[PDB]
């Protein structure tokens, strides 16, 4: 708030005036891969793939 | 391997015949040469059925290069052997000849030879069809719902 002092205020009465900011979002941040069954090794691996990727 | 051209297998192919050799003083007829490297073209791409035949890393000659003889066969070493007894075999009727049993023979087991290893590789088994399951003992598969396998 703006403030003055004095005792003949005419034509000197202020306005409002409230500011504001924007908040907004990016872009997903992804894991994508891909699971292969028949391989036993894309087996134990995936398991471990998604805590990994968390 | 000293037998590195086209040219090289046809003399080898008339030696074997007893044709144009030093054992006997004759020479290769250039009349002779183009017949049979002719003869050895059609034979080559009838075995080589555009990729489902035998594979031997034959050549073939286009016809942009003058000289169909000089150029390198680009045969394996261990094809040599049966390529020329087969040519000669092949070209031994252009002069009323009848090549002897044991050049039939090594024909015969040449040919095998070089089918030998191809066959082996093409020996292979189809996968197992789309309607039969995969059983639960694997565990993975039938968690994410891949109890039949796909096929083709």
């Amino acid at each position: 708030s703006p403030t003055q002092e004095g005792w003949d205020l005419t034509d000197k009465a202020t306005g409002l005036l409230e500011l504001n900011v924007a908040v907004n979002m990016g872009e997903p941040d992804n894991d994508f891969f891909q699971l292969r069954a028949d391989d036993l090794r894309d087996e134990t691996a995936y398991r471990r793939r998604i805590q990994s990727a968390a | 391997m000293q037998i590195k051209t086209k040219g090289d297998l046809v003399r080898a192919a008339l030696r074997k015949l007893g044709v144009a050799s030093d054992a006997t003083l004759t020479d290769v007829e250039p009349q002779s040469m183009q017949d049979a490297v002719d003869d050895l073209e059609a034979m080559m791409a009838e075995w080589y059925q555009d990729g489902k035949g035998i594979i031997t890393g034959y050549v073939f000659s286009d016809d942009e290069n003058p000289p169909a003889e000089g150029d390198d066969h680009g045969l394996r070493s261990s094809a040599v052997s049966a390529v020329f007894h087969n040519l000669a075999c092949r070209i031994a009727p252009d002069y009323a000849l009848e090549a002897t049993a044991k050049i039939i023979a090594t024909a015969k087991y040449g040919k095998e030879l070089l089918y030998k290893q191809t066959a082996i590789s093409r020996a292979k088994r189809a996968p197992y069809p789309s309607r039969m399951p995969t059983g639960s003992g694997n565990s993975f598969a039938n968690l994410n719902e891949w109890h039949y396998f796909p096929g083709e």
